[PDB]
């Protein structure tokens, strides 16, 4: 409801519909091309993209606004992984800023790159190309996987047909344990 | 419990500044004596002068409403669609 | 509209913060009723003396001098301790000597007590002053209300908040007198562009133009209707408050020339509003309600004389730094900064040539410095 | 403390008196306030100006590179592909030289065209006005300004140069001084070094005016000497204090 | 509140707690041995001394509340009486009082009438005739800015 | 009639809603001493989860099964050693150890 000025939401939060929709479309296309929506729920990524668009259209008054605050203002159920998607998308935007010259000199962060997100989307093609030159995978897999799928030792030792009866006896329940179980479950 | 939607009684029930503003927006040409007669003798002449000097200009002894009062900033020409600033400049 | 039904006694609601709602006129009426007064005249004494007090005690409960003659002799000054306060087992005297040593360290003689002397003189201004006319004598038991006001932002939000002046008002007098007595800088402020005509005398100051003003006490809107150029912003306020169910109940509207301080229903220590000139808002804090006394100002004409006045720093001319600024310039190339300030001589000699022509393009306005009243 | 008793701040309506005050031009003391500049603010201003200049220089080159890429992806000819690759490498070398240029010339001259409002609302979050930023960059944030204090060899020249100019112009005084400084600093130091004009000497009328001031606006023993000076141009604080305190 | 003056008043109240109930002989003995009218002027800034005495009287009357025995209450009230009667400040600083405190002291006067704690009604009546009491709603000044 | 017994809820935005897929399970992690006594119970009983759940009142049988599956998938040698060692079933001392574990978790909550 950030299109029409309603009594609750002030005019500062109200933003243009077409420009914000275009910004969200560009952000979600970036997420789809950077392996962010594949395997994960799309709606949290959409929420993160529209939140980033709403913050970038006016970074000044919305630097202190949080994801939960935005969800409360917009009357929308906050998705749980939306925060993680937002963090990953901001990391991708930081990588794009590092690829760019003036931004990498400015040394922005996950809080100051919101004002230059629009510039990041101007020539995002070469930026993403270079970023892939220097794959998006879950954080649990990018922790230096030195031993990928370790080969287990093949153990096909079968003997003749069995081993012995000692294991059978140690599996069989003793009369003492039988009586104890009967007393317990009486 | 057009711009002439408010009647004479509804006009008089409004403050003097709003009364003068609406009268100027409606007529756009009226002498000070006529304005005093329409507003009433119980209203002070200095008050009416202060009210009219902010929404009207003096042209050959008569009072003409300002251009911005007739053409707000968000309005436009009903015939050509040009912005209200150009209309105000032309009227001035 | 009748007042809120409540006891005259100001029962507390929050610990050491404020009391509950109560009336003012009934408060003063009950205050005068529960005692006889007749003591605000300073006629104690400038011969037969024993018989008069004998008759007095005869009307009193004891009708005897047995205790009187001894206690009046005991309670004297000839048996009372100038001399250096020492040679006695004390507690506060240690702090006193420490303060004396700290004073002898850096404080020189008797001075640097600016605010102290200010308070002293502003309190002495109301000591035993008689009215010019005999009909202006304040009657005994008149309500005196101390009211702090917080209009400005230009002060220290750090220093425990000492922003602005404090006033004294009389109950029987009208609220319009307090409205006109509040010395607001915005009243002296003048609007309009005078870059091309700097010598033109600024006419129709904001005080004369923007006559709209209204108080707000406990949901009651007092709008001034003394002048035919006063609008009603309380109309828009009520429209906003009623357009949505925001929890605010219906608010009453009244006139400022018909309701006095007595008819008000206030809470001592609770903030109320005084809004004029559209956005010029004053936070009104009525702190104390007291009766008149012979030591206080007995002249009804000049009682809104403040008991406290906050010092304000004037904005000096940015060029010479020797005179207080009187003009503010925006979009000025010759000015060093955008929010710039100049005095008369500097502005004339900088922004105008030897003949007075406007050198360069800029926007100049009459800068009414906040330090104009003092 | 709070100053929002009636309107908490969620739906404060802009009434007719408020909009009339805003439209007339009565700016009492609110927007004219000035806050002292900070070191991190200076660094942010410099970084923002450098980034804006670099971005405005690179955007045409980035668009040209995009056009070259579109030509490569759309033209199937091999003869012109060599020329396309040569032009692309030329553009890459141009970008490399632009990035390799030292951080001394990318700041711009003293009076250059920029987007002050854009820089302010992007970096400073609107805290610093565009005009204030422009002034700060034009006379207080340039590497060509001489930060060295006056070496007692500028006041004697300026007291004649500004006198000849009649204080009618801003840049000419500094240009004639020729010490590579700003006219603001020059005039400030000159008027801090010099004394007041010394209006008159023991005028009975002015003494009686001061007596009337001490009788009408004085409280106790302290005397508002600044209030005294406000109604009397051509004086200085210390001499006025030492003189009026006696006799 | 005045710290050192609070401690002094508490010590004087303890001494009155060990003295006789309401007998003025012990009050005279206290004024002789310790001289509870310790300091009024000394040598200090005029307003500093004025506010010193003002806070003294305000805190003393604030301590003068119903609950205590006939020793503590009388001691506080007549410490106030002595501080007011020996006023060495040029203005005679009025003792700060509450609204319902007037009805409270009226009930105290009624109790004295239906009792025989002599010389107490006398000193209180003399204090009343001296025009010392100035009543308010709070024993101190309060705002919302703190 | 409902005499102001409940409060209205400003939920269920008519626009749209999403899914959760995770509602109730919300297990609670184990500890070192708890894992030790769990291995002791395994060595004392076996793999029958009914008895293990009966003797463990504060931990659910489903959580016990999940822990056993995790141990079988990760630490096989520990399970082998537990099955190798054996202990006769004790009831009074087991209840005493349960009380000790209750005291230990109370102290943990205090910390």
């Amino acid at each position: 409801k950030l299109f029409q000025a309603s009594p609750s939401v002030p005019a500062k939060y109200v933003e243009d519909k077409e420009k914000m929709l275009s910004r969200t479309m560009q952000l979600v296309e970036l997420a789809n091309e950077t392996w962010l929506v594949t395997g994960r729920h799309p709606l949290p990524v959409i929420t993160a993209a529209t939140f980033l668009a709403w913050q970038s259209l006016q970074p000044a008054d919305r630097l202190s606004c949080s994801l939960a605050r935005f969800c409360k203002l917009a009357n929308v159920d906050l998705p749980y992984p939306a925060s993680s998607r937002l963090q990953e998308l901001l990391a991708v935007l930081l990588r794009m800023a590092e690829q760019l010259a003036w931004l990498r000199v400015l040394r922005l962060d996950k809080r100051s790159v919101v004002k230059h997100i629009g510039d990041l989307l101007q020539h995002r093609q070469s930026l993403v190309r270079s970023a892939f030159r220097d794959l998006l995978l879950p954080p649990c897999m990018l922790k230096s996987p030195k031993r990928i799928c370790p080969v287990p030792p093949v153990s096909t030792v079968t003997g003749d047909e069995n081993i012995s009866d000692s294991e059978i006896e140690q599996y069989l329940r003793t009369p003492q344990e039988v009586r104890d179980f009967q007393r317990a479950q009486a | 419990q057009p711009s002439n939607v408010l009647s004479m009684a509804q006009l008089r029930t409004l403050p003097l500044a709003d009364q003068i503003k609406i009268l100027m927006k409606n007529v756009k040409v009226m002498p000070f004596a006529n304005l005093m007669s329409l507003l009433g003798p119980s209203i002070d002449s200095v008050a009416v002068l202060r009210g009219i000097q902010k929404v009207a200009m003096l042209v050959q002894g008569n009072w003409v409403v300002k251009s911005d009062i007739l053409y707000p900033k968000d309005s436009s020409s009903p015939h050509s669609g040009v912005p209200a600033e150009v209309l105000c400049r032309g009227r001035d | 509209v009748s007042g809120s039904g409540g006891c005259n006694f100001p029962e507390y609601e929050l610990p050491e913060l404020n009391t509950r709602a109560f009336h003012v006129g009934a408060f003063g009426e009950l205050w005068r009723g529960r005692l006889r007064g007749a003591g605000d005249l300073s006629l104690r004494e400038p011969a037969a003396d024993s018989d008069r007090e004998d008759a007095a005690v005869a009307r009193d409960l004891d009708c005897s001098l047995e205790a009187a003659a001894e206690l009046r002799a005991v309670c004297g000054l000839d048996k009372l301790k100038e001399v250096i306060p020492e040679n006695t087992d004390l507690v506060t005297l240690g702090v006193r000597k420490r303060f004396l040593e700290h004073r002898e360290e850096t404080i020189t003689i008797d001075r640097a007590c600016r605010q102290e002397t200010f308070v002293y003189e502003m309190e002495s201004h109301a000591i035993g002053k008689k009215p010019e006319n005999s009909a202006d004598m304040i009657e005994e038991g008149e309500l005196i209300l101390s009211v702090n006001i917080l209009y400005p932002v230009i002060f220290h939000k750090h220093k425990e908040h000492k922003p602005y002046q404090t006033m004294l008002v009389l109950g029987s007098q009208k609220l319009t007198q307090l409205r006109d007595s509040i010395r607001c800088v915005s009243d002296l402020q003048i609007g309009g562009e005078f870059s091309n005509t700097p010598d033109q005398a600024p006419e129709h100051i904001s005080k004369d133009l923007y006559k709209s003003a209204f108080f707000y006490f406990e949901g009651t809107f007092y709008n001034d209707k003394r002048y035919p150029e006063c609008r009603d912003l309380s109309r828009t306020i009520i429209e906003w408050s009623e357009s949505h169910d925001r929890g605010y109940g219906k608010f009453q509207t009244a006139r400022m020339e018909d309701f006095t301080f007595n008819d008000l229903c206030i809470k001592l220590g609770f903030p109320y509003l005084y809004c004029h000139q559209g956005d010029c808002e004053h936070v009104i804090v009525i702190t104390d309600i007291r009766l008149v006394h012979h030591d206080d100002c007995l002249d009804r004409t000049l009682y809104p004389l403040l008991i406290k006045k906050h010092w304000l720093w004037t904005r000096k001319c940015f060029v010479c730094k020797m005179y207080t600024a009187r003009w503010v310039t925006n979009n000025d190339s010759f000015a060093p900064e955008d929010p710039c300030f100049f005095c008369d001589v500097c502005f004339r000699m900088l922004h105008y040539d030897s003949e007075g022509n406007k050198l360069g393009e800029f926007l100049a306005y009459p800068y009414v410095d906040p330090g104009t009243f003092n | 403390p709070y100053f929002k008793d009636k309107v908490t701040g969620v739906g404060p309506p802009a009434n007719e008196d408020t909009r009339e005050k805003a439209a007339q031009g009565i700016k009492a003391f609110e927007e004219l306030l000035v806050t002292k500049w900070k070191n991190w603010e200076k660094a942010l201003l410099r970084k923002s100006v450098v980034s804006d200049r670099l971005q405005r220089l690179l955007q045409p080159k980035l668009l040209k590179l995009e056009y070259l890429h579109q030509k490569q992806s759309k033209v199937s000819s091999e003869l012109e592909r060599q020329a396309l690759e040569k032009q692309g490498r030329e553009a890459e070398k141009e970008i490399q030289d632009i990035n390799q240029l030292p951080e001394e010339a990318l700041l711009g001259n003293r009076l250059d065209s920029h987007d002050w409002e854009k820089i302010s609302n992007i970096n400073f979050e609107g805290s610093r006005s565009a005009e204030e930023i422009r002034k700060f960059w034009q006379n207080s944030e340039h590497p060509s300004i001489n930060k060295q204090e006056w070496s007692r060899e500028e006041e004697e020249r300026l007291q004649a140069i500004a006198a000849a100019h009649g204080h009618l112009e801003w840049q000419k005084i500094a240009e004639e001084l020729g010490t590579s400084r700003s006219a603001f600093q020059c005039l400030q130091k000159f008027q801090q070094h010099n004394k007041a004009l010394k209006r008159k000497e023991w005028t009975e009328e002015e003494d009686r005016m001061l007596t009337q001031l001490v009788q009408e606006m004085r409280v106790g023993s302290h005397i508002p000497y600044r209030r005294i000076v406000y109604y009397m141009e051509g004086r200085d604080s210390m001499q006025l204090i030492y003189r009026w305190t006696k006799s | 509140t005045p710290p050192g003056l609070q401690t002094d008043c508490e010590a004087l109240l303890s001494r009155f707690q060990e003295t006789d109930s309401v007998r003025f002989e012990d009050f005279t003995e206290l004024w002789r041995n310790m001289k509870f009218g310790t300091i009024f002027c000394g040598r200090m800034r005029n307003l500093e001394k004025n506010m010193f005495t003002k806070e003294a009287l305000a805190l003393a009357w604030r301590y003068f509340l119903p609950p205590y025995t006939f020793q503590i209450r009388v001691g506080a009230l007549y410490l106030l009486y002595g501080l007011y009667n020996t006023q060495l400040c040029q203005p005679k600083q009025k003792i700060r009082v509450a609204l319902k405190d007037w009805d409270e002291v009226l009930k105290f006067q009624q109790d004295l009438v239906n009792a025989q704690h002599f010389d107490a009604a006398y000193i209180f009546r003399k204090l009343r005739l001296d025009r010392a009491f100035h009543f308010t709603a709070m024993p101190k000044l309060l705002s919302y800015r703190m | 009639c409902v005499v102001e017994e409940n409060d209205p809820i400003f939920e269920r935005g008519s626009t749209t809603t999403y899914s959760s897929f995770r509602k109730n399970y919300y297990s609670k992690p184990w500890s070192n001493k708890e894992t030790d006594m769990f291995f002791l119970a395994i060595s004392m009983v076996g793999t029958d989860f009914s008895m293990i759940g009966q003797l463990f009142p504060h931990r659910a049988r489903i959580e016990i099964k999940n822990k056993f599956k995790r141990e079988e998938k990760t630490n096989g040698w520990r399970i082998d050693k537990a099955f190798q060692e054996k202990r006769p079933f004790d009831f009074d001392f087991f209840a005493h150890l349960l009380q000790k574990v209750l005291a230990e978790e109370e102290k943990r909550k205090q910390k």
